[PDB]
Order: structure tokens, then C-alpha cells, then sequence
């Protein structure tokens, strides 16, 4: 099968930038290059076809070149509605083959997380339930890492994680990690913490509660 | 103007079968190859088949060959793909999409449709006040929610009735056993809460549960 | 459909204007046009009565008429790929349901 490479798999970008990425074909195939834009939560839609040529309805500062099996879509001056995930696509043969996508991502200064801690609701208690809830709300960039630690030691059984899509004011990213046990497993240990490693800080933010306090 | 309609959504049960529709308009739909296209949550597009309306000779990508079946009916100009056999594996939203002319980018795009494959049964959310402890700081506050453990998709969460928008950051839901559960969170003025009431609203319209959840300290 | 020496059965129907077809990517829709007069524009057949439906029927008439093909294409020296057959297979599989339609409507017709 022809293996559609796309590079970068994530790219940042600032407003009004000129930006650039490739398609890479692991076998010639003429022209035969389609580029998608999906933004967030919507179908994908054609906005260069056959490497090069435009589409009814496309911003002009959009454009694609190659011949072969190098292949780039340009945006001469990107716009936030740009923002999306990019995909390319060859008719040239079967089986068709997507590349695994170009995320287009708003570049901004770095921040760090506001992080809280929240210990069970005793209405969870009272269930026989028990999730400590950790929010690391509006940082930057997108990569973060959460550990937990009960009485000192760590623990990664029964502990999710979610991530929210960039920001569309602010450019930020947040998480929320909840770390569930039981009740009586909850009761058997005093301290929780959330700790948080983010690149703003070679410390991790530590977040903690005692149960006795 | 070309369209390409597909429905919303799908819930089936492991190991039922799914035949997902695509209704064409605005076009001569003999003339046209018709596309299907696969997408995880988070995932790439992966293409599964294709077909062309006027004899219904079809193409599959070789791991769908067996899984999805490709048809059309040409009378009322729509395309159909069944997919057998489900797992937590074809938990996708599932694309069609239109070519052009002897030419092979996809052109139109229907809105696709979003298939989980669950045997849960409808379940309301429990919505858990999370509430910090004194030693919260900023001259800003966060207050939460955690809706937990309910099925299916989705829940709408809003603050003191939509009035509360700015500071909020609801997750996208995370299956835990087989039900979902999400969090979200509101950041508030000191000045706000615990003086005037902050309470979340967990709508949960498939259960008819509509839950209000007043965050009180301790 | 027309009917000479020995056919064992079989008719030959008249010919077909060729379709445009479409084989749903940029290399087969090209090859397809170049190869396209190297596969036949017309189908052999038993009498439409002799088989259960349309499906036995079109897939016999899409064998022999393959079989056949291949026999003087052969004999003229040139040889077809997997893709001529697979493109074969479809145009000619057209034609049989086409001349299918036409002889079980005939066989409607007395
Ligand atoms: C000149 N043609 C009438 C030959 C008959 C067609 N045909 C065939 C083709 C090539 C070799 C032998 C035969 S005999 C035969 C038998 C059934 C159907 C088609 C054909």
C-alpha cells in the first residue's frame, strides 16, 4: 500500500504566518494528492485537490504543490479558522491511504496550570465511593503529566484522565485527573496529593489535603 | 448545491450490526463514486470502501473486506454501509463522502455518523459537589462538578442556569467501567461564592435527568 | 442473440455501445480507457430459461464470455493481467445483466 507520511504531526502557528507542511508518498503518485481540512468536531473538507489545484469556496491563501512523491500545503497567512487537523489523501491506486493527519495548534506564551484538589463528596461517601478530583486548568503548552500519592506513595489504578481541546480566546489547554477508590480503602490512608509536571517549571506543583485536618 | 446526508448517531449493542445511510441530492448520483471513511475518537480518517452508484461495483479497504458491506439505491440516491458484528473497536464516526468527475479527491462531505457500541443501559449521572477547604487562594475560587456514571452521551453542564460562562472548562466524558464520567470546573471571584450561590446543572436528556447541584463548603 | 456453429447452447448477443466507466481511482480510470477495446462488446449466453435467476444466469454469461475472450485473445498472443480480468469481469458482468433484462424480457414477451 502507499504509507502517506505527514509531517509534523503538530504544528504551532502564529496568526498571519505564512505556514507549511508535507505529505510524503512511499511510492510515486503523479498528482494524486488531496488535502483535508477538519476542524474540531466537524467532516473533513477538501481544500486542494490533484497537489496543486484550487476549490470553489477555498480561501485563495491556501495552496498545494508537488509532483511525484513530496508534497506541501501552504497557507500564506493563517487565519484561527484554519486551526484544524489537516489530512492528506492519494486516488492514485488502491487501497486509497490517508496520512495520519497535520494538527494545526495557535501558538502562545507558556503558561502553567492553576491546579485544585477536591477530596469525595461525602454524598460520594456515602455511596461506598470515593474520587479525589485534581482540575490543571489553562496552561500551555498542551503537554502535562499527573502523578498521584496516597500517604506518600504512588498510584496510577483508577485514576483517568481528560483533556480539553485549545482554547479558542485564550489558546490554553486544561485537565482534569480523577483518582477514585472505595470508601474504606479511602479511609484506611490520610493524605492525597495531585502533582503536576508541566515545562513552565522543572517543580512539579504539588497539591495535597490530610483527611485528620 | 450538493448535499450528502447522514444520520447523527448510532447506538448498537457488541456483536449487532449497523447499516448507517447517505442521502445524496443536487447531483446525477450514477455519475458519482461514493466514499466511506472511518474516524476513532481522537484518531485519523481511514478509509473503508467505496462504490460506484452505477453498477455498485465497490472497492474496500482489505480489513473491512468481511466488516463492511457497501450498497446504494439508486431510486432514492443513497448509499448504505453495514458494518457487522460490532465491537468497542467500531466505536467511530463513520464519513461518507462524494468524488469528483473521473477525479478522486472527495469533494462533498456528509456530517457522519458517530456509532457507539455499548451494552449499557440508559443511566443517569451522580453529580458530586466538589467544594475546596478554606485554603483556597487567588481572590479566585474553582468550584467543581463530577458527573459520574451515566450512559450515554451526552450531558450538558452549565452554571447557575448558563449565567456562568466565563471560567468554566467541562471535559469531553471518559468512559470508567462502561458508563461516563466527566468533571467540570468553574473559576469564580472569592466575592461570589460562598456569598451568592454558584450551582451546577447536569442535563442528562436521555435519562430525562436534569440534576441541580449546589456547591456548598465542606 | 445470434447464434452460429457450434456454441454448445450459447447465443451471442448483439453488440453494445461501450459505457464510460469509472474505476474509482486515477490509474484504473486511465488504463481502463487506454484497454478498454481489448474486452469484448458483447456477451455469449445460454437461453435466459435455463437458469434459476439473474444472478446465475449473469455469472455464467460473464464466465463464458471471459472464458471465450481469453481463447482469442490468445490465440492473437496477447495476454490479460489481473487488473484486465478484474476490469473485464465488471464491464463484461454489465453487459450480461443488460443482455439479461433484455432476454428475460423477451421471455416475458411469449
Ligand atoms: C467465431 N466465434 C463464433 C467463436 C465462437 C465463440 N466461442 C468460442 C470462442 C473461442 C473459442 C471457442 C468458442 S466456441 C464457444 C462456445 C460457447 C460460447 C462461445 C464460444
Amino acid at each position: 500500500d502507499i504509507v502517506l507520511t505527514q509531517s509534523p504531526a503538530i504544528l504551532s502557528v502564529s496568526p498571519g504566518e505564512r505556514v507549511s507542511f508535507s505529505c510524503r508518498a512511499s511510492q510515486n503518485i503523479g498528482t494524486s494528492i488531496h488535502w483535508y481540512q477538519q476542524r474540531t468536531n466537524e467532516s473533513p473538507r477538501l481544500i486542494i485537490k490533484y497537489a496543486s489545484e484550487s476549490i470553489s469556496g477555498i480561501p485563495s491563501r491556501f495552496s498545494g504543490s508537488g509532483s511525484g512523491t513530496d508534497f506541501t500545503l501552504s497557507i500564506n497567512s493563517v487565519e484561527s479558522e484554519d486551526i484544524a487537523d489537516y489530512y492528506c489523501q492519494q486516488s492514485n491506486t488502491w487501497p486509497y491511504t490517508f496520512g495520519g493527519g497535520t494538527k494545526l495548534e495557535l501558538k502562545r506564551a507558556d503558561a502553567a496550570p492553576t491546579v485544585s484538589i477536591f477530596p469525595p463528596s461525602s454524598e460520594q461517601l456515602t455511596s461506598g465511593g470515593a474520587s479525589v478530583v485534581c482540575f490543571l486548568n489553562n496552561f500551555y503548552p498542551k503537554d502535562i503529566n499527573v502523578k498521584w500519592k496516597i500517604d506518600g506513595s504512588e498510584r496510577q489504578n483508577g485514576v483517568l484522565n481528560s483533556e480539553t481541546d485549545q482554547d479558542s480566546k485564550d489558546s490554553t489547554y486544561s485537565m482534569s485527573s480523577t483518582l477514585t477508590l472505595t470508601k474504606d480503602e479511602y479511609e484506611r490512608h490520610n493524605t492525597y496529593t495531585c502533582e503536576a509536571t508541566h515545562k513552565t517549571s522543572t517543580s512539579p506543583i504539588v497539591k495535597s489535603f490530610n483527611r485528620n485536618e | 448545491q450538493v448535499q450528502l446526508q447522514q444520520s447523527g448517531t448510532e447506538l448498537v449493542m457488541p456483536g449487532a450490526s449497523v447499516k448507517m445511510s447517505c442521502k445524496a441530492s443536487g447531483y446525477t448520483f450514477t455519475d458519482y463514486w461514493m466514499h466511506w471513511v472511518k474516524q476513532r475518537p481522537g484518531q485519523g480518517l481511514e478509509w473503508i470502501g467505496s462504490i460506484d452508484p452505477s453498477d455498485s461495483y465497490t472497492s474496500h479497504n482489505e480489513k473491512f473486506k468481511g466488516k463492511a458491506t457497501l450498497t446504494v439505491d439508486e431510486s432514492s440516491s443513497t448509499a448504505y454501509m453495514q458494518l457487522s458484528s460490532l465491537t468497542s473497536e467500531d466505536s467511530a464516526v463513520y464519513f461518507c463522502s462524494r468524488s469528483g468527475y473521473g477525479y478522486y479527491a472527495m469533494e462533498y462531505w456528509g456530517q457522519g455518523t458517530s456509532v457507539t457500541v455499548s451494552s449499557a443501559k440508559t443511566t443517569p449521572p451522580s453529580v458530586y459537589p466538589l467544594a475546596p477547604g478554606g485554603g483556597a487562594t487567588n481572590s479566585m475560587v474553582t468550584l467543581g462538578c463530577l458527573v459520574k456514571g451515566y450512559f450515554p452521551e451526552p450531558v450538558t453542564v452549565t452554571w447557575n442556569s448558563g449565567s456562568l460562562s466565563g471560567g468554566v472548562h467541562t471535559f469531553p466524558a471518559v468512559l470508567q467501567s462502561d458508563l461516563y464520567t466527566l468533571s467540570s470546573s468553574v473559576t469564580v471571584p472569592s466575592s461570589t461564592w460562598p456569598s451568592e450561590t454558584v450551582t451546577c446543572n447536569v442535563a442528562h436528556p436521555a435519562s430525562s435527568t436534569k440534576v441541580d447541584k449546589k456547591i456548598v463548603p465542606r | 442473440g445470434a447464434v452460429v456453429g457450434g456454441l454448445g447452447g450459447y447465443m451471442l448477443g448483439s453488440a453494445m455501445s461501450r459505457p464510460m466507466i469509472h474505476f474509482g481511482n486515477d490509474w484504473e480510470d486511465r488504463y481502463y480507457r487506454e484497454n478498454m477495446y481489448r474486452y469484448p462488446n458483447q456477451v455469449y449466453y445460454r437461453p435466459v430459461d435455463q437458469y434459476s435467476n439473474q444472478n446465475n444466469f449473469v455469472h455464467d454469461c460473464v464466465n463464458i464470455t471471459i472464458k471465450q475472450h481469453t481463447v482469442t485473445t490468445t490465440t492473437k498472443g496477447e495476454n490479460f493481467t489481473e487488473t484486465d480480468v478484474k476490469m473485464m469481469e465488471r464491464v463484461v458482468e454489465q453487459m450480461c445483466v443488460t443482455q439479461y433484462q433484455k432476454e428475460s424480457q423477451a421471455y416475458y414477451d411469449g
